[PDB]
């Protein structure tokens, strides 16, 4: 497993994925906004 | 029939998040059950294996699924014989599922095992499982499941007597998030209550207070009857009355009775109705464990009697304080008051000689320390539920695009006309 | 999720007191609240008011 | 049960009843630990008491009280203590779980450890190192190796990325898989370059390795030695085919720089002239010529559409290249005899630059570009206005770059003899033009004077050449002297051109430039930072510096000028290259800005990483970027569109269409500016550059900075115009066609079945034509034919079908080169 | 599988720290 379960304590990294996510409608706001 | 939304519920395997959906109507999807409609999983389905299991009592990530349905019909049908052995058989294959999925599933799972169990071979052979795979789903990073194990061991500390056990068993666990926020109450609710058994009330006052907001609401009733009971007690043990609001909210009223017949006793700071009332509803008290926690009060009884005398009477000979709180002698006066100065409670002096108690003013009128104090705690209050309220508040975003192109050409070829006139 | 609130409702107890009140299971609240306490004092009172004049009268 | 008793006997003496206490409570820890938990202090003092001999047990105990706990290195060091109560074959999620976190502290020690040195010592507990090793062990008998080398990837241990395996089994997929994943990974190339030794050394065990493997890997050392090696073994397995396609690994990948080692060792290692005659790759000239002239797709009627469609100064600039570009190599004056009043129409740099263009249409021709500029060249007078007369100049080395160093040091000397205006200008391009990435101090130096005479016109050029001289790790001294110009020469453009010849000159170097680079950064000037991030770029092309884009990013965020971020975010895309995957991702924010700039940047970048590649979605980002109000911006994005579309036409993608239309829509548009036809119109021209046939290639393996160039030569162009042309340089050959040994050309369509994209390419079998970098890999060779290759099949440009009985039938074949060459 | 994966993902956790850390910058860059 060793490396085997590893890919997953890594994969569920994509909580950074959604915030961002937040971030690009919360960014692309502002750019509607500044535009 | 009905198993249609079993066959509906199996529409729900296709991945991922649909499970949790899947379980919602699941939840509910246990009003109808026939013997014969389990033949049903038998024509739904390893799958010989399947059959044999049905016939005893009476795809895979839907196996699982199914198999609670087959947990769910036998505890719910109360017979506990077949129910019992089917768990031991349905809990091992599901268990040792090597599937991240069914981690999920087996929750709802072994929140049945342990609940219909009764003895050593379910607290002691049971909780060594609940552990074991504690620490394998734990590094399997599965929220739901670690957290709903967790609350079931905690569960088994508190049928037996050991608080400290779960105490230290908290001290080297970390908690994780995705949660159900009822289980997070059962969590809170727990926890509260073991950090006051230790005597720490300051800090239960607030994981209680959690499992009371945490705490959903439709008629999850008994869980609310109970920990407010726990709630009065730890209000009241801290040395804050509740308010009457509380004696009368709801069909509970009538559970809280003995709490509403003890802060009357302890209010008016008379030790022998206190007394009689604990022997009068005890029994009752005892049906919880809330019972050796009310019975330190008989502390904070004589606080409030002391303090009573205090604010009332300018200086007393301890004569009268003796009477008033029906004591036995003097001597054991001023051990009683003489402790409860140290304590910041009255602010008085003894005359020793004339043995009367005389009594400190209120110099300290506005102290303005202490105002401060609950305003600033306050004020993060409202900002955090400011900033809450601005980091999720904050998230259909799409659809942006504003100006234009074929407008934009029609206001240049407005321009170019414009030039030429 | 009310389906698992009342699993934890179960779990956490039946109970014996809680189904009963559960059965019983209204009225209003009127407006705030604290220190209710006993009562028959007032005219006690007077009636040793009284007495306690009476008494004193007595006296 | 309870630990009670266990947490009582701890205490009790007799280490007799603490072991058996330890035992018994070893078996029973895993769950009692949690009352042990307190105990461990004891537990500590007992491993410290080697009186009592099992206390490994307690380390171990605690260990299992630690993940119990959550600590490791504690429970890793106590099971480390162990030993005995630990081994690896214990199967428990715990022992599983304990393990994998014991190893993961040994990759960064052995990392930290491999950071200052790299091999065997004893600085990491061996324990651990053994476990490892033992899991390696067990990795090697999992036998699986990626399992076992990825880690030692990590592990940095040759010992145990030794030849174990080699021997083993898998004789062709054990290394490249690695080897090109290292090329793909390790930070520090030394240990990856280290493989690439052993890996060759691994092939040179030789029952005959792939060498285009090696040479890639040669080519990523660049040690010629290894080529060297390999030519003696080449030479000892001497086949021409072998040496040819070894050759043709060769021709295709060296740098100029590298090679010319080779060529002169290769000379001094004696043979087969072959192979210095493939050292020419004229052979490709030739070919690509012959592929063009032959295959060729032209319709400049829609050209002409698009020429006969307005008529201006600027505009007119441009279609002096789109033409270029139809002919690039092509060579012919089809709308040049068309409109001679263009010429009229021409201004002088316009005259410089369709002087100029004709480099573009004659390149590859090695022999007549000469004389082709010849009417146009110097001395030999001219109709009118030195700069065509300059034109030639630069127009010159656009065929011969690298290979007309004569003639450029012959007209470096017209330079010498007199540095200035167009007459030094034109000369001052063409100079480094072939004199790139060969280092001639007087290119530098002979430019230093023309670049310190500092005539806009003139110097500019020098501020290029002598970065394209030196482009490489180049000198520092020049970087001073150019970063001291910089600072120093007071122009705009003389200024400008600077940072760019420091981009140049910084090419790889990435850490080494960084301080001119913060320097760069730190500049006042946008200048120097513009060039900066070209200087990243160059310095951190291909592969992703995180840093360095998280550097040119936050610099593209934190700076005031928009060009600058223009530029930063260009230049991104080259160190973004490697992965254009996430750069529509990426861009996918700069794609929405408020700013055009940014919009703009964002244009190339992502058009330059797919340039050579798909991802109609990162295309389809483009087309609203395509409507941003400024054509400025369309013209960009209508460029950066092209740049990925040539060969990718025709339903295939059938936005071409439109995009196509929409140039002409625009080009039919007298609304949209001479920003917007410009583009369009070149954007056209680039899909039909060389005869719409050819396609545009960078590190797609490995790089060529020639590719590169033109890139940043006509990133600024609006800026300064005539430029582009250098594009001319990663037009690439979809040349397919038979070559050989004695040359007979022998044409056969090899017939595989691609879904048929030789049939998806604009309107007005096997052998040449569109392919495509894939519909060449869905088609594979018969081997009926006389001819075979050793490495079966292969790209379209390399072409080269091997031969396996002369002066009989299979008959006779010629071409522009067996008439000439 | 994993040497190709497991590893080729890395880059990703940077892509969301390439991103992450640039995203507040057009939050900070807009709002001046």
């Amino acid at each position: 497993y060793l490396s085997k379960i590893e890919e997953l304590q890594l994969i569920v990294n994509d909580k950074s994925q959604n915030l961002r996510r937040l971030q690009a409608q919360r960014n692309e706001l502002n750019a509607k906004v500044r535009l | 029939a009905a198993a249609a939304e079993h066959s509906q519920r199996e529409l729900d395997t296709v991945t991922l998040e649909d499970i949790k959906e899947h379980v919602k109507q699941l939840e509910k999807a246990v009003s109808g059950k026939e013997p014969r409609f389990v033949l049903r999983a038998l024509r739904m389905l390893t799958s010989r294996r399947l059959n044999h299991y049905v016939l005893y009592k009476a795809l895979p990530e839907v196996e699982a699924y199914l198999q609670l349905l087959v947990v769910i019909f036998m505890m719910n049908s109360k017979r506990y014989k077949e129910a019992q052995k089917i768990s031991d058989d349905l809990m091992q294959k599901i268990s040792t599922q090597n599937r991240r999925a069914l981690d999920l599933v087996a929750a709802k799972c072994y929140y049945y095992h342990a609940r219909v169990y009764e003895f050593l071979d379910k607290l002691d052979v049971v909780r060594s499982f609940l552990h074991a795979r504690l620490r394998t789903a734990t590094l399997r990073h599965d929220a739901d499941g670690q957290a709903t194990l967790l609350n079931l061991l905690l569960r088994n500390y508190l049928h037996y007597s050991l608080y400290d056990q779960a105490e230290k068993l908290v001290s080297k666990s970390v908690f994780p998030e995705q949660a159900n926020n009822n289980e997070w109450a059962r969590y809170l609710y727990y926890t509260g209550r073991i950090k006051a058994i230790q005597l720490e009330y300051s800090e239960a006052r607030r994981t209680m207070t959690n499992a009371l907001r945490k705490a959903p609401q439709h008629t999850a009733v008994g869980f609310k009857q109970t920990v407010h009971k726990l709630l009065i007690v730890v209000e009241l043990l801290l040395g804050e009355i509740p308010d009457r609001l509380q004696f009368r909210q709801p069909s509970l009223k009538r559970s809280l009775m003995p709490y509403f017949l003890l802060t009357q006793a302890v209010r008016t700071g008379n030790l022998a109705k206190f007394n009689q009332v604990l022997d009068q509803f005890g029994e009752k008290f005892q049906a919880d464990g809330t019972y050796t926690l009310i019975i330190r009060l008989r502390h904070n009884v004589i606080k409030t009697g002391v303090r009573m005398i205090s604010l009332s009477y300018s200086r007393i000979s301890l004569a009268d304080i003796a009477q008033k709180l029906q004591l036995d002698s003097p001597e054991d006066a001023e051990f009683i008051v003489a402790k409860a100065i140290r304590d910041g409670v009255i602010e008085a002096s003894i005359n020793h000689e004339k043995g009367y108690v005389q009594s400190k003013e209120m110099i300290d009128i506005y102290s303005t320390r202490e105002p401060q104090l609950a305003f600033h705690q306050r004020i993060s209050f409202c900002l955090d539920i400011h900033n809450m309220s601005v980091k999720a508040m904050r998230f259909s975003y799409n659809k942006d695009l504003e100006s234009a192109e074929e407008r934009r050409e029609r206001e240049q070829q407005d321009l170019e006309f414009a030039k030429e006139m | 999720e009310k389906k698992q609130p009342v699993d934890l409702g179960l779990l956490e107890e039946d109970d014996e007191f809680e189904e009963f009140p559960a059965e019983d299971w209204d009225a209003h609240v009127w407006e705030d609240n604290w220190d209710d306490d006993n009562v028959e004092d007032d005219f006690s009172n007077q009636l040793r008011a009284e007495l306690e004049k009476h008494g004193y009268k007595m006296e | 049960t309870s630990a009670a008793g266990i947490i009582s006997l701890l205490d009790e003496d007799e280490p007799q009843l603490k072991e058996f206490a330890l035992h018994k409570l070893n078996a029973v820890v895993n769950d009692f630990w949690a009352e042990i938990s307190e105990s461990v202090d004891k537990i500590e003092v007992l491993y410290e008491d080697e009186g009592f001999r099992s206390r490994q047990f307690a380390a171990l105990v605690a260990s299992k009280v630690f993940y119990h706990l959550g600590a490791f290195e504690e429970s890793l060091n106590y099971a480390l203590g162990a030993g005995d109560l630990f081994n690896v074959n214990d199967n428990s999620e715990y022992v599983e779980t304990i393990i994998a976190k014991c190893i993961d502290h040994y990759t960064k020690q052995c990392v930290e450890n491999a950071d200052l040195p790299e091999g065997e010592k004893k600085p990491i507990d061996q324990r651990l190192e053994g476990i490892v090793n033992k899991m390696f062990q067990r990795c090697l008998d999992d036998h699986k190796y990626k399992q076992a080398i990825g880690i030692a990837l990590e592990t940095r241990r040759l010992d145990v990325f030794e030849k174990t395996i080699l021997e083993s089994n898998d004789v062709p997929g054990m290394l490249a898989y690695s080897l090109k994943l290292c090329m793909s990974l390790m930070q520090n190339k030394q240990f990856r370059n280290k493989v690439l030794r052993v890996l060759v050394k691994i092939y040179m065990n030789l029952e005959k390795p792939d060498f285009i493997n090696v040479c890639q890997c040669l080519i990523f050392l660049d040690d010629p030695q290894a080529v060297s090696d390999i030519l003696e073994k080449l030479v000892k397995e001497d086949n021409l085919l072998m040496a040819y396609q070894i050759c043709f690994d060769l021709y295709e990948s060296a740098s100029q720089q590298f090679l010319s080692s080779v060529i002169q060792n290769l000379r001094t290692v004696g043979q087969t002239l072959k192979m210095i005659k493939i050292l020419s790759g004229e052979m490709a000239i030739e070919l690509h010529l012959q592929f063009l002239i032959r295959n060729n797709n032209t319709d400049l009627m829609i050209l002409k559409n698009t020429k006969d469609a307005v008529r201006n100064s600027v505009c007119h600039t441009a279609t002096v290249i789109a033409n270029s570009f139809m002919h690039c190599g092509t060579t012919s004056d089809q709308f040049l005899r068309d409109n001679l009043e263009w010429l009229a129409r021409a201004t002088n740099w316009a005259k410089f630059t369709a002087t100029a263009s004709l480099g573009v249409i004659h390149k590859g021709h090695e022999k007549e570009a000469l004389q082709l500029m010849a009417t146009y060249l110097p001395k030999d007078t001219s109709p009118g206005s030195a700069y065509q007369e300059g034109g030639g100049l630069y127009a010159l080395g656009l065929i011969h770059a690298n290979h007309g160093g004569d003639i450029i040091d012959y007209l470096l000397n017209q330079l010498k003899n007199a540095s200035n205006d167009i007459v030094r200008h034109g000369g001052s391009l063409g100079l480094g033009l072939a004199a790139m990435g060969t280092a001639r101090q007087d290119v530098y130096d002979l430019l230093k004077t023309n670049l310190y005479q500092d005539d806009a016109v003139t110097g500019e050029a020098a501020g290029l050449a002598l970065g394209l001289v030196m482009l490489g790790s180049k000198n520092a001294q020049a970087i001073e002297d150019m970063v001291g110009y910089a600072q120093e020469t007071q122009h705009e453009k003389i200024l400008r051109g600077l940072a760019v010849g420091i981009a140049l000159v910084m090419y790889g170097r990435m850490e080494e430039a960084d301080a001119l680079i913060e320097s760069l950064c730190r500049d006042k000037d946008p200048i120097l930072r513009r060039s900066g991030m070209y200087t990243v770029a160059m310095a951190y092309c291909g592969s992703g510096n995180n840093k360095a884009i998280r550097r040119l990013l936050h610099v593209a965020v934190s700076d005031v000028n928009d060009d600058v971020r223009r530029a930063a975010v260009e230049s991104l895309g080259f160190i973004l290259f490697r992965t254009p995957e996430q750069c529509p991702s990426v861009v996918s924010l700069l794609s929405e800005s408020y700013n055009p700039h940014v919009r703009y940047g964002a244009a190339m970048a992502l058009g330059i990483c797919c340039a050579g590649t798909g991802n109609k979605e990162a295309i389809n980002l483009l087309e609203p970027m395509t409507n941003d109000p400024v054509n400025y911006v369309r013209q960009g994005a209508l460029i950066a569109s092209a740049l990925i579309m040539i060969q990718q036409t025709e339903i295939t993608c059938p936005k071409v269409n439109q995009f196509r239309q929409l140039y002409s829509k625009v080009i039919n548009d007298k609304h949209d500016d001479v920003m917007a036809k410009f583009g369009a119109i070149l954007a056209q021209g680039i899909l039909d550059a060389g005869g719409h046939n050819v396609t545009i290639s960078l590190q797609s393996g490995h790089t060529h900075m020639p590719s590169v160039v033109g890139v940043l030569v006509f990133t600024q162009f609006w800026f300064w115009f005539p430029l582009s042309h250098f594009l001319s340089l990663a037009y690439t050959p979809t040349c397919v066609i038979g070559l050989n040994k004695d040359l007979k050309m022998p044409k056969v369509q090899y017939k595989s079945n691609c879904k048929p994209s030789t049939f998806a390419y604009p309107a007005p079998l096997d052998n040449p034509a569109r392919v495509m970098p894939a519909q060449l890999k869905v088609l594979t060779m018969p081997e009926t034919c006389r001819y075979q290759p050793f490495k079966p099949l292969s790209i379209g440009g390399i072409i080269i079908l091997k031969d396996t009985e002369l002066v009989e039938p299979v008959a006779a074949h010629g071409p522009k080169i067996e008439e000439e060459e | 599988d994993l040497y190709s994966r497991y590893k080729k993902l890395q880059q990703e956790l940077e892509f969301l720290e390439v991103q992450e850390e640039y995203i507040k910058d057009e939050q900070k860059n807009l709002k001046k």
